[PDB]
């Protein structure tokens, strides 16, 4: 179904980092860092680091990007922190938007 | 209520997302920003017939032309929009939108839609507009391109003012059910 590489943004490093991604009923699951897990002298890194609950979210793009990316959304919980999301392209964005916003509706 | 999806597509600036936004929250937008895609609800009576209204805002840009299609799937119904005061986006119906429309969605309806109805007859804009030897878009005109291309209506209207704006939707929706 929906599944992919996507930037995820720390709110402590200030820094995007990339992580493959992927959606199961209505589950998201990040896996570990792409780039920190491939430089490791050793190879570890965690498809699934971990996982939102979608149910328990609403999904709303950034009108002009966040952070110096142009294609953002952001997981804002109705209950937990905001996880922002970004793509290099805005197909994706509009891919990834969707999955959520139609399971969200 | 019944689920019925709506996309708006039409050249840059013909006013797409104040239609939208205007009928939406009966407030005009002034902003102005160009858009990428963006999602907006409505849920409405007609006819007795409750329905459930998905509005897709579409890129005029053609730099989104590999994104714009990505709406497309499933849609119920489409407006098709120019700008009344746009002699340009008014051309651009037959050239770009309804080829584009019908290439991905053979069979669905379409209105056609003129927009900013009340720049019309607006001193300040025949004048610019009569500056490049042109002419506002005319009732009779709008009503031709509408038979070229087989649209289940041609309706006008102005966000601004909210002059035949429920009209546009209360059609879009009856060309559905
Ligand atoms: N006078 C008048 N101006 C309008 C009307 N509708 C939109 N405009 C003006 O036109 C400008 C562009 O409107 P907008 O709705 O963003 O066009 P658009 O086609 O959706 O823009 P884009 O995202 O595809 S690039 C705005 O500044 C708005 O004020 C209208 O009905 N009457
Ligand atoms: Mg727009």
């Amino acid at each position: 179904k929906q599944q992919g590489e996507l930037y995820m943004w720390d709110s402590i490093d200030q820094k995007w980092t990339r992580h493959f991604c992927a959606i199961a009923d209505a589950k998201l699951s990040f896996s570990d860092d792409i780039e920190q897990t491939m430089e490791e002298d050793n190879p570890l890194g965690s498809l699934c680091r971990g996982i939102l609950d979608l149910n328990t979210y609403n999904v709303v793009k950034a009108p002009q990007g966040k952070n110096q990316k142009s294609f953002v959304f952001i997981l804002e919980p109705k209950q937990d922190p905001p996880v922002e999301f970004a793509t290099d392209k805005v197909e994706e964005l509009f891919e990834w938007f969707q999955s959520i916003r139609e399971i969200t509706w | 209520s019944q689920a019925i999806k709506c996309v708006v597509v039409g050249d840059v600036a013909v006013g797409k997302t104040c239609l939208l936004i205007s009928y939406t929250t009966n407030a005009f937008p002034g902003e102005y920003i160009p858009t990428v895609f963006d999602n907006y609800s409505a849920n409405v009576m007609v006819d007795s017939k409750p329905v459930n209204l998905g509005l897709w805002d579409t890129a005029g840009q053609e730099d989104y032309d590999r994104l714009r299609p990505l709406s497309y799937p499933q849609t119920d119904v489409f407006l098709i929009c120019f700008s009344l005061v746009s002699p340009a986006s008014y051309e651009n119906v037959r050239a770009k939108w309804f080829p584009e429309v019908r290439h991905h969605c053979p069979s669905t309806p379409i209105i056609l839609v003129g927009t900013k109805l009340d720049l019309r007859d607006d001193k300040d804009t025949i004048e610019k507009l009569k500056e490049k030897k042109l002419a506002p878009i005319t009732y009779p005109q709008g009503l031709a391109l509408a038979k070229e291309i087989d649209s289940v209506k041609y309706l006008e209207c102005s966000a601004l003012t909210q002059r035949g704006l429920k009209t546009v939707f209360d059609e879009a929706i009856r060309a559905v059910l």
